[PDB]
């Protein structure tokens, strides 16, 4: 079958949408608030105790 | 005739007092509990492929 | 389970619409019932309401008569008392 | 499906076990009225009977207008779940 | 039915009967078996069982998060 | 292809009738207990109501009611 | 581009921020609001950890877990005390100093 | 092993799903019952080391909701009610998809149908293994989707699209009742893990403002939470959905509105005991509405004259019971309960789905007489399942229903006395309907068509051994697991099942309770069957009464239409809420004044002020020059004798007097 | 990768397109489709490299707009436009996607539009002034307006447009004027400078009456929603799916980083205010969406609904609450877009809107009935589900600020599962009318890819909602912690 003019554009901009979302939240640092207030209350639980 | 039709709209009105709450009704037939439930595909439906391309 | 009739040719509307025709749970079949049905329709819905008020004032009136009956106050047996200040600690009170 | 040889003795042993109905002259195509002679309620009352054998519904306009043999086995070889 | 066989559906349509069906539910057997092992490898990593069982059992063999926590 | 709906002119003619619902209001008596009803009264109740539960958590707190439009 | 992804803060206020008149550095009330959503955070993390070792000792302690976690509890119900940034429908009695 | 438990269903329903094209009708069936059976083997497996070796499995794999202390999780919490549940529903849904297998052989659509059964089956794992509240949400709603999508299989039909849309909408009211639970909970202990809340759910003991009104929390967020279990369970405020539920296949009805589905308020209730203990209140209300839904179902399902409603309203009467020992503060004997009636309830729909498929889906019991012959073993297995759920002397329901009656007998309380009442009538009722619908389906002389009679064939091979395995659990399940969940002082639950030491009544029953009252249950039972006899079989008035007496035929109808309460709530409340989008939210507000005071108004008040401010410009030389001198006059005048007019005159009242002059 | 260099790939392409031909509709498509996938890359990598843990806005880049009276332009993000941009920057190709097949029809004044319409929201969403952000704020009015009145399908295309026009341009104006008074207070619209100036409590509650006119227009409250369903019913599919995901995501972006941080003590005294208005808002636009009989209404009435309860969502000024109203919005432009396009396939193939016409697709269109039932559900906010994530993070707020109000959000949701049900039993459910439609097609290779990326955005959202939520932590609870110093 002949494909649609759409087809390429669209199927190359899904694969780099994955490899890219993927790669990149993956491979970033989880420099989160969340898990940095976690590590500081854990030596300030450690140091209180 | 009209007191034929007073009697019949009197007998009508006592019918409609007295009827069973949930009557039998055959299972295929309009109200049972078979009713409508695999129907034959109904006639003259026409699936159209390739509808939406860039160029016909 | 099993092949049925078919449902037949529905309703083309050839007369003006009535301005709630919304509340018409109507199919693809020509036998269309609306979206609320009353399931007694010999009965009317004041004489439902009045029925279905009826049962409800039997329900309370029976716990009118268990409230008077005052079970409680026929027990026959003392409370049951636990050793060790009636399980205080275990329960999670003060050591 | 059911075959209209049988449809036709069904019905008219459904005719044939009525009071008063003569079972000798009781053929295909006989009128309730004419020929063995049942008013309109003995019509009903076959109809129903033809109903409750064959495990079939009939809205009560075509009920009404069943009212000769004929009719009944027309009617009953055309319904899809006799 | 007459307009059904022209309708595609991802669960098959109105008496779905492939003609390799038989071939087509091994290969479903085997991909569940595939599929069901890094599910299981996860659970035996994951469980956690704070207490000793009275018998010894199956997840004993896989699983070794038995009495490993603790409250502090 | 030809996919067109089959219109109806009575079907058409309905949701015109039901689109075009704003030429038909004329303020008449259930109309305007509908509107001071339902589009003044039962929203005053949802402030009032919401203003109330504010107003017992300052008292719960203590603290000094708040201030609301 | 970033070093390394650790983060890097100061576990103190920012210097030249008035408590009287906080609103006449934009900087320095930027740099506050921001330490004091870290202090909340690191609070919030704590009671965190507090209720995940709470829940472990109700695992792990059976039908006899009234008393051997009664500590934890308190521990915990005392350190959900100022949690919140806008939890005030909560009741006071758990909720307030 | 868990997560394979837990998602075994999952794998088969969307392969079946996506490749049923490929499956087929047999492959499809094949494939998701073996899942389903694997699923149902690791759970017992899952048993013997957790119930069996005093263990407990807990799992945890993403965050799922991670905020400051919405502790939400993808969690699983393996407990030894978590393990009778998971029993309970992997078993009866291997059975039902057996079932579905020979039962829906004719049917166009099996292989949808297995998917929907497994993802059903999926989503009541999660329901049961939910580590914390938006688990065993993301569970409840779940389940109600599948059954919403199971009602209306054949979504052809009018009935069953509309009974599924109300039941989902009845489960959705209970999961708003739910929800605002979770967030009291979580408002109150700042967590949703169910560990964290039991724990420390003692301490609380502080009022609540919820919707202007003072109220304790703890009773507070218990009410919310058994509100939300009304709905799933169908007790007597939501329980409308449960007997339309029925106009999905028999599989359906058995698997979900009879062992699985409907229990989860019944299984929320026992799992949230350590909360639930702490409100007796909430227990009270428990209490009382299982009682008024016990007593409404047995009343309820007298005069059905069909099966499928008969077993359905039976299911109710039997949901009540578990739900009032429930709220005896006893709740392992309401888990006891729920596992043998989901048992028998099981075998009774499959038994009468068999009796359905065999005489051509007649359904109704009024042409169903004289079957007692031609179906040796379904009549059979009716008869087993019939005696469980009256509670025949050492059966199955022998070993439930008798200590929930001699619990409520000697909780010495308001809400005691009413549940015993209520449940000795609902014995009685149960025993009547029961032993009629035998009667009529099986041993009254006929009364069917002879177009069925000729075509009856009794349950294949397929239909028959989920039947067997069904009756012989229906037969030793009560007496085996007697002494390991409703013994005496068993620690079988561990920290499961929560009872405080004031609330444990079981061996003050035990050795309390007087013989008759223990014997109570079985003479209303055999009373109930000698008055099914006399009224069926003996009897050449009740016709005559009900066609000339008004009070009485109102009486049949008020008892055959579900106690009229259905047709009341819809019509009031529903067509009242219908009239509301209409009558008033568009054609009166949004069509209305709104409108009307909005762009229209403005429109053609805009277009009549702009026509008369056009009329200013006549084209005359003489008009532009007066306004010329009008201008320069009122210059001269509000400006150079300014002092004078202001003076005089106010700003206000002129500006009043232009906008007058302007209408 | 800048965000100078995100807005500026919209304007080459759209450059390009207008120095094209007409007649070469092909190499205006694949140009304009081009352009739209690489702006969305771009976002990606945008995304692939943003900091969740500082407070302060990203990439901040100035140009020199005004040297004089402060009005320099400022482009940066923080975290909650961020979302938005990426959300509007993958809408876009889907809008030229959808008018694929009939492009020639449109001409490439439809693409330029469009791509003028990226264009303004992504300058919108990056902006740190105040004056430039409601410069492009109104900006967006031109595109709208003109897409609604040239490609409507009938001739109410004038009255809808007209509608929308007035109402925006009279919000959009109060706002203007507000804006100025601030500016001349202060002596400029930077944001952080607004942020850390006071105001009176007086000129506080004057401002802040005129920002909340200003976004009701566009986010619909109980009297100006009446313009959106009109708006919807006469724009194109692809109007349809702009103006519900992107322009009321706007209003609520404008509101909720404008008005809750700059002026904390009338937040704090309207605050009951804007909870009945959402309260009456949900209860009374559900109801009035389950008597409809436009699919294109009803669609737009659950959008009103919806945007109404994030506005009741945000004034829980909690992190539970607010990152709900951002997650239910980002799930609503998902949604709504989702469920316009499933609407404009139907009215496509088939040229009606009404729902009498519709029943028993399921013979007919099973891919279509799937797709349909899925985002039936989200909007029903199934547990699972990027929407059922918002509403309940944002029930949670709403109960630990206020129970009464969280109660009535709540019964909002009995009424989303009773129409959303109710319309996909009539339009797929039941029998076939092959006296009204007799031919039939099921989603094509094209509907099909257009339908794939929103049915993973919403399992991701829904199942894993942590990277969104993490993404907003620290603004969430900065702008909570801005009023109070303790």
């Amino acid at each position: 079958r002949k494909w649609e003019d759409w087809e390429l554009p669209c199927y190359i901009t899904s694969f780099l949408t994955i490899v890219i979302l993927g790669v990149g939240l993956n491979a970033k640092p989880d420099l989160t608030i969340e898990t940095w207030a976690h590590e500081k209350a854990l030596e300030r639980l450690k140091i209180e105790n | 005739p009209d007191t034929i039709d007073r009697l019949i709209a009197d007998a009508e009105a006592s019918y409609n007092k007295w009827r069973h709450p949930d009557p039998y009704i055959v299972p295929w037939a309009p109200g049972g509990s078979k009713f409508t439930r695999n129907p034959a595909p109904p006639q003259g439906i026409e699936i159209v492929y390739d509808y939406g391309r860039e160029d016909n | 389970s099993g092949m049925g009739l078919p449902v037949g040719k529905h309703y083309i509307p050839d007369k003006p619409l009535p301005m709630n025709e919304e509340l018409l749970w109507d199919n693809g079949t020509p036998f269309p019932e609306p979206c609320i049905d009353r399931i007694a329709d010999t009965v009317g819905k004041y004489e439902a309401l009045a029925w279905l008020c009826g049962g409800l004032s039997f329900f309370a009136s029976l716990g009118l008569l268990a409230v008077w009956n005052d079970k409680a106050s026929k027990i026959p047996f003392t409370p049951k008392v636990y050793p060790y200040d009636n399980l205080r600690v275990e329960l999670g009170g003060e050591p | 499906h059911l075959s209209k040889e049988e449809v036709i003795q069904r019905v008219l042993a459904v005719v044939k076990d009525f009071p008063k109905v003569d079972p000798s002259k009781v053929t295909p195509d006989v009128h309730f009225q004419k020929d063995l002679g049942l008013d309109s309620l003995d019509n009903v009352e076959i109809v129903m009977a033809l109903e409750e054998e064959f495990k079939l519904e009939i809205p009560d306009k075509e009920a009404d207008k069943i009212d000769s043999c004929n009719l009944a086995i027309e009617y009953i070889a055309n319904h899809p779940m006799a | 039915g007459d307009f059904r066989t022209k309708v595609w559906s991802m669960t098959g349509g109105p008496y779905c009967r492939p003609k390799h069906w038989k071939r087509n539910t091994a290969i479903a057997m085997f991909g569940v078996v595939l599929v069901c092992i890094p599910i299981a490898m996860k659970s035996a990593e994951l469980e956690q069982r704070p207490h000793h069982p009275v018998r010894p059992i199956p997840s004993q063999l896989w699983c070794k998060n038995f009495g490993t926590k603790d409250y502090e | 292809g030809g996919m067109e709906a089959n219109k109806n002119k009575f079907i058409e003619d309905w949701g015109t009738a039901r689109e075009n619902l704003e030429f038909n209001f004329r303020w008449t008596r259930r109309n305007l207990a509908l509107v001071g009803i339902f589009g003044i009264a039962i929203p005053v109740l949802v402030y009032k109501g919401i203003v109330r539960e504010f107003h017992m958590q300052d008292e719960d707190n203590g603290r000094p009611y708040r201030k609301f439009m | 581009g970033r070093k390394k992804g650790y983060v890097e803060f100061d576990e103190s206020p920012p210097d030249d921020f008035d408590p009287a008149n906080p609103y006449k550095d934009p900087v320095a009330m930027l740099e506050m609001r921001e330490y004091i959503v870290r202090e909340k955070w690191i609070q919030i993390e704590k009671a965190k950890i507090i209720r995940e070792k709470l829940r472990w000792c109700y695992r792990i302690e059976g039908v006899n877990h009234l008393q051997k976690c009664r500590h934890l509890v308190n521990q915990y119900l005392e350190s959900t005390r100022g949690i919140g940034w806008g939890k005030d429908g909560r009741h006071p009695s758990l909720h307030a100093p | 092993m868990y997560l394979l438990i837990v998602f075994l269903p999952l794998i088969g329903s969307s392969f079946a799903g996506f490749f049923g094209r490929f499956l087929g009708s047999e492959g499809s069936a094949i494939m998701t019952t073996t899942c389903v059976s694997f699923s149902s083997i690791l759970s017992l497996i899952a048993f013997y080391e957790v119930a069996l070796g005093a263990s407990a499995c807990y799992l945890r794999i993403a965050p799922w909701i991670s905020s400051e202390m919405f502790d939400a999780s993808w969690g699983f919490l393996f407990d030894s009610l978590t393990v009778v549940m998971l029993i309970v529903v992997t078993f009866i849904s291997s059975l039902v998809h057996l079932y579905s297998i020979s039962y829906m052989s004719e049917d166009p659509h099996s292989p949808r149908f297995m998917c929907y059964l497994s993802i059903l089956t999926f989503f009541m794992l999660m329901l049961v293994t939910g580590d914390n509240f938006l688990q065993l949400f993301l569970g409840w709603e779940g389940v109600g989707l599948a059954s919403y999508l199971l009602i209306h299989f054949w979504f052809t039909r009018l009935q069953a699209d509309k009974a599924a849309t109300k039941a989902m909408l009845v489960n959705r009211v209970g999961d708003f009742g739910l929800a605002l639970g979770i967030l009291g909970c979580f408002t109150l202990f700042q967590t949703v893990d169910f560990s964290t809340i039991f724990a420390c759910a003692s301490a609380p003991r502080n009022s609540w403002i919820r919707c202007n009104m003072r109220l304790n929390a703890i009773t507070l967020i218990c009410i919310l939470l058994f509100i939300g279990a009304v709905g799933k369970s169908a007790q007597i405020g939501s329980h409308t959905w449960l007997p339309d539920a029925m106009e999905g296949p028999t599989p359906v009805s058995a698997l979900i509105h009879a062992a699985t589905m409907v229990t989860a308020g019944v299984f929320m209730i026992a799992r949230c005991s350590p909360l639930f203990e702490y409100s007796p209140t909430a227990l009270i209300v428990i209490t009382f509405a299982g009682a008024m839904t016990s007593f409404l179902a047995a009343t309820t399902g007298i005069l059905q004259n069909d099966l499928k409603r008969v077993i359905a309203y039976s299911t109710c009467s039997q949901l009540g019971y578990m739900i009032f020992a429930c709220g005896i503060s006893n709740y392992s004997v309401s888990v006891f309960h729920l596992m043998n009636h989901a048992f028998f309830k099981a075998l009774l729909f499959l038994s009468a789905g068999s009796v359905i498929h065999a005489m051509s889906d007649e359904q109704d019991m009024r042409k169903m007489g004289g079957l007692a012959s031609s179906f040796p073993f379904t009549y059979a297995m009716m008869l087993m399942g019939s005696l469980s759920l009256i509670g025949f002397p050492f059966l199955t329901g022998f070993y439930s229903k008798d200590v929930i009656l001699e619990l409520a007998y000697t909780k010495y309380t308001i809400s005691g006395n009413f549940a015993f009442w209520l449940g000795s009538v609902s014995v009685l009722f149960t025993s009547y309907y029961s032993f009629r619908s035998l009667f009529l389906t099986f041993l009254v002389p006929t009364n069917s068509f002879g177009r069925d009679i000729l075509r009856c064939h009794d349950a294949p091979i397929p239909m028959a051994i989920p039947l067997i395995l069904l009756a012989l659990g229906s037969l030793f399940v009560g007496y085996l697991a007697k002494d390991m969940m409703i013994g005496l002082g068993t620690n079988f639950w561990a920290n499961s099942l929560f009872v405080l030491p004031k609330n444990e009544i079981l061996a003050e029953s035990e050795f309390a309770a007087p013989t008759i009252t223990k014997l109570i249950p079985i003479l209303f039972s055999t009373s109930g069957a000698s008055v099914a006899y006399n009224v069926n079989l003996v009897a050449d008035q009740f016709q005559r009464a009900f066609q000339t007496s008004t009070f009485c035929n109102r009486l049949y109808s008020f008892f055959n239409k579900r106690w009229f309460f259905d047709q009341v709530l819809n019509d009031f409340l529903v067509r009242s809420f219908l009239r509301f989008g209409y009558e008033v939210s568009f054609e009166a507000l949004d069509k209305g004044a709104i409108e009307i005071l909005g762009p229209y108004g403005i429109s053609y008040t805009f277009r009549r002020l702009a026509e008369r401010i056009s009329q200013l410009q006549s084209g005359f030389v003489y008009h532009y020059a007066f306004a010329m001198l009008l201008g320069l006059t009122l210059f001269v005048t509000f400006f150079c004798m300014w002092d004078s007019l202001s003076s005089w005159v106010d700003n206000r009242s002129s500006f009043i007097l232009i906008v007058s002059s302007f209408f | 990768f800048d965000l100078s260099g995100l807005i500026l790939c919209p304007v080459l392409g759209s450059i390009i397109l207008i120095f094209i031909p007409n007649s070469r509709i092909r190499l205006i498509r694949l140009i304009g489709l081009c352009a739209s996938l690489i702006t969305f890359l771009y976002s990606l990598v945008l995304w692939i490299q943003f900091d969740p843990s500082t407070a302060k806005f990203q990439f901040v880049e100035s140009l020199r707009w005004l040297p004089y009276e402060n009005i320099n332009l400022n482009l940066g993000i923080d975290g909650l436009s961020f979302f938005f941009v990426i959300l509007t920057t993958f809408l876009i190709p889907i809008c030229i996607l959808v008018g694929w097949s009939g492009m020639r029809s449109y001409g490439k004044e439809y693409i330029i539009a469009f791509l003028i319409c990226e264009f303004l929201m992504i300058a919108v969403f990056c902006m740190l002034d105040l004056l430039l952000f409601y410069v492009f704020f109104e900006s967006v009015l031109i595109p709208m307006f003109i897409i609604i009145g040239v490609w409507g399908s009938r001739q109410r295309k004038i009255k809808a447009a007209y509608q929308f026009f007035l109402y925006t341009l009279l919000g959009s104006v109060f706002m203007l004027l507000a804006i100025l008074l601030i500016l001349f207070q202060t002596g400029t619209a930077d944001l952080q400078i607004s942020l850390t100036t006071e105001f009176s409590e007086r000129r506080q509650i004057f401002l802040w009456i005129a920002f909340f006119a200003a976004f009701a227009v566009k986010v619909p409250m109980v009297p100006v929603h009446i313009w959106l369903p009109e708006a919807h019913v006469e724009a194109p599919t692809a109007g349809s799916v702009i103006l519900a995901g992107i322009l009321s995501k706007l209003g609520t972006y404008g509101f909720l980083r404008f008005s809750i941080p700059m002026f904390p003590e009338a937040t704090l005294c309207f605050t009951p205010f804007i909870y009945t208005l959402s309260a009456i808002a949900i209860i009374y636009t559900s109801l009035t969406t389950l008597r409809q009989i436009d699919l294109k209404k009803i669609i737009a009435y659950s959008s009103v609904a919806h945007m109404n309860l994030v506005t009741i969502g945000m004034f829980s000024l909690n992190i539970q609450g607010i990152g709900g109203s951002i997650l239910l919005m980002l799930s609503h432009g998902l949604v709504l877009s989702a469920l316009f396009l499933c609407v404009g396939v139907l009215y496509d193939r088939h040229k009606t809107r009404l729902v009498r016409y519709y029943g028993g697709l399921v013979s007919t269109m099973p891919n279509f009935s799937t797709i349909f039932f899925f985002f039936t559900l989200a909007n029903m906010s199934l547990p699972g589900t990027s929407s059922f994530i918002g509403e309940f993070l944002i029930s949670v707020g709403a109960f630990q600020r206020n129970s009464l109000v969280a109660t009535l959000a709540a019964l909002g949701m009995i009424l989303g599962a009773a129409y959303s049900l109710w319309l996909y039993n009539r339009v797929v459910s039941g029998n076939l009318k092959a006296d009204f439609l007799h031919k039939f097609s099921d989603l094509n290779g094209r509907e099909v890819f257009i339908f794939i990326p929103f049915l993973v955005g919403v399992v991701r959202m829904g199942v894993h909602p942590k990277v969104f939520l993490d993404r907003m932590h620290t603004y969430v609870s900065n702008l909570v912690q801005h009023g109070k110093f303790n």
